[PDB]
């Protein structure tokens, strides 16, 4: 029947804006429960809430489902090494609400100054913020994931990355040569790690200076990265928002130019704010200028003529700054001292970052302080377009709503402990559901000496971030897989390999993100919203709709319980890549096998899941044959789908450039359903096809109405493995009786 | 009217420590907890705005929301407008401004 999902009534004295779900009657938003304020510095809004049940709010330590005992939420990008009840890099005012029967909705305010929410136990939500004006949106789902998707129909689907940012990256601060850095590669390489990307932190810079590289350790810097190319890598490095000031006159171009173009974030006398980082003292671009954005092109652009990066990694862009607000202070007024100042670190909007009456294009700096790096993302992901005339790669610290159409992000300094890998699985499910779902920890953590015990762990789940990346801090011992004793280099290698073979399932999820508002990790809820035994669950994630991942987040384990929603989940160790073998859940807790060389990673029956075969780098993986492995219902059913381009072209969904297959299980039959076939995808060879859940030993199995070269059945865990030799973009049928 | 459920009482000095009898001076009610919950909190009869002249328009909803009692903040904007957008089957879109004054927007397409 055509209708909204939604009704709306209001109140009259006092106002309120009351919006039922009209399919049960159920009270989503009731803006009635307590005043109205909206005065210059301060607005207030509340609702009730429909449950207990509410994630979102980044960014945040804290578990995916939000305390409402009472909680406190600050809105206000700070450089903060992750802690819980601090206001960290990144700002998302949306929320997802659950509903008793598993029904959801969301909520965006759509303001970006500072801010508090406020949850009580009633349940209740207040919204605190400084400035601007109440622009709220409700999305009625009803479905979580259907939320999701609305909430990003608003803010912007999730750009779609290049197949080889999918890869494994290493980075440390510390490589302080480029021998040093050659030598990482070498070493990857000699022990059988996969290495897409090879990163550095500030060391190559020229005085800790953008857009410069020293003439020492870095002299060869052009050769080194033209070197990587040729070995089929790609090439990351560090790029800070703040630029030298102190420089001679006319010695340093993005100083000289960003003064000659006005790029900068001014003061009250319309000078530069100059506050100090890395080089000393700096001035702040202002990324909200349409001449800043045409001066950041340029300064890319040109230092992308010298050494051929294939990215950017945008740090310290809360903005961040090593004094509080500019070497000449900030003045006394209503801005730097507000009338209502939200609970951020340190009691000041001020602290860590640059005055808030500071001028921009647009507005105060007060105004426009949480989208600081969104709006360095929009210009770096623009530079990147026009530099290099393929799809953009960049990874933000700083976030706001809608970071997700233009970059990805990594979720800093987080200590090498076993509580920050078990925290790390919530934060990258969070920003999933923000549409940020290129997302990631250090892999093995940041701050501090990692174990080799924690090291392995961390990158059995890590392999399971969409963005995969070990980086370590300048002080830490070493950390690269290569660095450890063999049986953690085996149990390193294995994760490694297993997350190389699934990436072109791994890119399909992308492409779904990118076309359809998905998330790529999900937590359980997303997926079995009508199981209320999910909704807690932040300690496992799914890949999809079909991968289960239930790691050790804890020293010492050998085993791990994980929640199995109800229906049949196929060991995924079953799988030939180059203990049960089916979970039957009735939805309960099962407690799982889990020694050091093992993450348990479970298939949901009825999904096929395309795997291509090995190799160190995304170059050589492509060129692989490719393997189904399909896992059946009780029934015999299973679907699945494969999405292929050319890995890196701009607009490939515009211009059609891309095949697309689907892949269906029935009645002891495999096919293609062929929806797009062009010439990137047409050579694409199926060599091997794995079925799951075969009740009997087959007498024939047939590809295209011949008996195959060669098939294994293991009647122990019901595994039927056919070698073929087919085309993913030709219609096939494989048999089996 | 100050028989309030403690999970329901919303803070009625969230910007400052305050006395019983600041607090009852702003119009708010004063119950310690008994061991957090906001100790000074809105009655139900606390001045909110009052909505006026709501309108129909074809794509929602138009109306005037006006405060006559002041908060403890400064310059509360004491004429507002409310504009509902009922703009997808699954998307309700709803903003207060100042219909007076031009006031700081986030740039989105
Ligand atoms: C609620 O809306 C009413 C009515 O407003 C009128 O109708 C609307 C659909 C719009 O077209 C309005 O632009 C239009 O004015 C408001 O009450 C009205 O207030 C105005 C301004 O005070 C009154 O104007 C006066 O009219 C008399 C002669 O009739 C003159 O002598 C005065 O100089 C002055 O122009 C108007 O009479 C009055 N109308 C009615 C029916 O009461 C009301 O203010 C508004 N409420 C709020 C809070 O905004
Ligand atoms: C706005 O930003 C500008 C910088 O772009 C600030 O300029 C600074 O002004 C201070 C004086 O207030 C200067 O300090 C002086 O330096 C000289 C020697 O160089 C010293 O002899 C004086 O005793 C004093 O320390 C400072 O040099 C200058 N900075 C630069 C880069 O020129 C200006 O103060 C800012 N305005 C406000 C209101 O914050
Ligand atoms: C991280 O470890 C480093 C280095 O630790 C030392 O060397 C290792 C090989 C290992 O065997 C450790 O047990 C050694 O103690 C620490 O840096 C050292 O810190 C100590 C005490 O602060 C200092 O006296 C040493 O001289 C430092 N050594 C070096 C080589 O820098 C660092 O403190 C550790 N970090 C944390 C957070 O524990
Ligand atoms: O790019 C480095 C690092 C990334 O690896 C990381 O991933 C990312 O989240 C943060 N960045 C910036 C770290 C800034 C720390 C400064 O901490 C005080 C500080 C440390 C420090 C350490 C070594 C040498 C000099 C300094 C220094 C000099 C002047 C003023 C302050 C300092
Ligand atoms: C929206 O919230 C308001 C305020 O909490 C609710 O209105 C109160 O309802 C109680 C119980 O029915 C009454 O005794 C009060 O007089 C009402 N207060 C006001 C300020 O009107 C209201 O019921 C909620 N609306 C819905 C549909 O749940
Ligand atoms: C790459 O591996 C080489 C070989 O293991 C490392 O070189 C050794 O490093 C240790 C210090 O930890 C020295 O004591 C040895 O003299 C070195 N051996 C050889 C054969 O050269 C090297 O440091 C590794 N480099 C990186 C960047 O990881
Ligand atoms: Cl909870
Ligand atoms: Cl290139
Ligand atoms: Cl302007
Ligand atoms: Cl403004
Ligand atoms: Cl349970
Ligand atoms: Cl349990
Ligand atoms: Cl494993
Ligand atoms: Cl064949
Ligand atoms: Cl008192
Ligand atoms: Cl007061």
């Amino acid at each position: 029947a055509p209708s909204p999902l939604y009704s709306v009534e209001f109140s009259e004295e006092p106002f309120g804006v009351i919006v039922h779900r009209q399919l049960d009657g159920r009270v989503l938003l009731n803006t009635t429960v307590a005043p109205l304020f909206f005065a210059d510095q301060f607005l207030q809004l509340s609702t009730s809430l429909p449950s207990q049940y509410i994630t979102g709010l980044a960014e945040h330590l804290s578990p995916l489902m939000l305390s409402t005992s009472w909680t406190r939420i600050t809105l206000w990008n700070r450089d903060l090494a992750p802690t819980p009840g601090a206001n960290l890099y990144g700002s998302h005012p949306f929320y997802l609400a659950l509903e008793d029967g598993g029904s959801a909705h969301g909520v965006f305010l759509l303001n970006s100054n500072a801010m508090d929410v406020v949850l009580q136990p009633s349940p209740a939500l207040s919204w605190r913020s400084t400035g601007g004006i109440l622009d709220v949106y409700i999305f009625l789902g009803p479905e979580p994931k259907s939320v999701v998707q609305q909430y990003l129909d608003v803010v912007g689907y999730p750009f779609m990355p290049p197949y080889w940012g999918l890869g494994f990256h290493l980075c440390r601060w510390g490589y302080s040569s480029t021998a040093i850095t050659r030598q990482v590669v070498e070493n990857m390489t000699r022990a059988h790690f996969p290495l897409d990307v090879q990163w550095n932190d500030l060391d190559y810079m020229d005085s800790r200076r953008d857009f410069t590289f020293n003439k020492d350790g870095f002299r060869d810097f052009p050769a080194m990265v033209q070197e990587l190319h040729q070995g089929g890598r790609r090439y990351m490095m560090i790029v800070d928002p703040a630029i030298s000031s102190s420089g001679p006159a006319g010695s340093y171009r993005p100083y000289d130019e960003g003064l000659r173009r006005g790029v900068f974030i001014t003061n009250e006398t319309g000078q530069p704010l100059i506050g100090k980082v890395w080089p000393g003292s700096t001035a702040f671009p202002d990324f909200t200028n349409p001449t800043a954005l045409a001066w950041w092109e340029d300064m890319v652009a040109e230092f992308h003529d010298q050494v051929p990066f294939d990215g950017m990694w945008i740090d310290m862009n809360e903005p961040s700054n090593f004094i509080r607000g500019s070497e000449d202070g900030c003045p006394n007024n209503e801005l730097e001292n507000p009338p209502y100042v939200p609970g951020v670190v340190g009691g000041t909007l001020q602290a860590a970052t640059i005055c808030a009456s500071s001028h921009q294009f647009l507005s105060t700096h007060y105004n426009l302080h949480n989208l600081y790096g969104l709006t360095e993302a929009i210009a770096s992901h623009r530079a990147l377009v026009k530099a290099r005339g393929t799809r953009p790669f960049v990874i933000s610290r700083s976030t706001f709503a809608g970071h997700g159409r233009y970059a990805g992000h990594w979720t800093g300094d987080v200590w090498s402990s076993w509580e920050q890998l078990a925290s790390s699985v919530p934060e990258i499910l969070q920003f999933n559901l923000l549409g940020v779902p290129l997302v990631g920890a250090d892999v093995c953590g940041f701050l501090g000496n990692t174990s080799e015990e924690l090291c392995v762990r961390w990158t059995q789940l890590g392999a399971f971030y969409p963005f995969m990346r070990n980086h370590n801090s300048l002080l830490s011992l070493p950390q690269e897989p290569y660095s450890f004793s063999e049986p953690a280099q085996q149990a390193m290698r294995k994760a490694l390999t297993l997350r190389y073979a699934l990436l072109p399932h791994l890119y399909t999820l992308f492409h779904q993100a990118h076309v359809a508002g998905e998330t790529v990790a999900r937590p359980l809820f997303l997926e079995f919203p009508k199981d209320s035994s999910t909704w807690t669950v932040d300690h496992q994630l799914l890949w999809g709709e079909a991968l289960l991942i239930t790691p050790v987040l804890q020293a010492g384990k050998a085993e791990v319980t994980g929640y199995f929603p109800l229906g049949t989940w196929y060991d995924l160790q079953t799988v030939p890549i180059e203990r049960e073998p089916a979970i039957h859940s009735e939805g309960q807790w099962v407690t799982l096998p889990a020694p050091l060389d093992t993450i348990n990673v479970h298939l949901r029956a009825g999904y096929i899941i395309p795997l291509q075969g090995p190799g160190l780098t995304t170059t050589e993986s492509r060129q692989q044959p490719m393997a189904l492995a399909v896992a059946l219902t009780k029934g015999g059913e299973a679907r699945g789908e494969l999405f292929w381009d050319d890995g890196e072209s701009l607009e490939v969904l515009e211009r059609g450039a891309y095949t697309q297959v689907i892949f269906l299980a029935r009645n002891n039959t495999i096919v293609n359903e062929l929806v797009r076939v062009t010439s990137e995808g047409a050579g694409l060879q199926l060599q091997k096809v794995t079925v799951l859940g075969v009740a009997t030993a087959p007498q024939q199995v047939l590809s295209n109405g011949v008996p195959v070269s060669n098939f294994t059945y293991s009647p122990d865990t019901k595994v039927l493995d056919i070698c073929v030799s087919l085309l993913m973009g030709e219609q096939f049928l494989v048999s089996w009786c | 009217q100050c028989d309030v459920p403690p999970n329901s009482r919303f803070d009625c000095a969230p910007d400052k420590a305050i006395t019983q009898e600041q607090c009852e001076a702003r119009g708010c009610c004063y119950i310690p907890a008994k061991q957090g919950q906001p100790w000074c909190f809105f009655p139900p009869s606390y001045p909110s705005y009052k909505l006026e002249n709501l309108s129909s328009s074809e794509m929602g909803y138009t109306a005037t929301l006006t405060r006559t009692t002041p908060t403890f903040f400064p310059k509360d904007i004491l004429t507002l407008r409310l504009d509902v957008m009922m703009e997808t089957e699954n998307r309700l879109h709803f903003t207060i401004k100042d219909p007076a004054n031009r006031r700081y927007e986030v740039p989105l397409e």
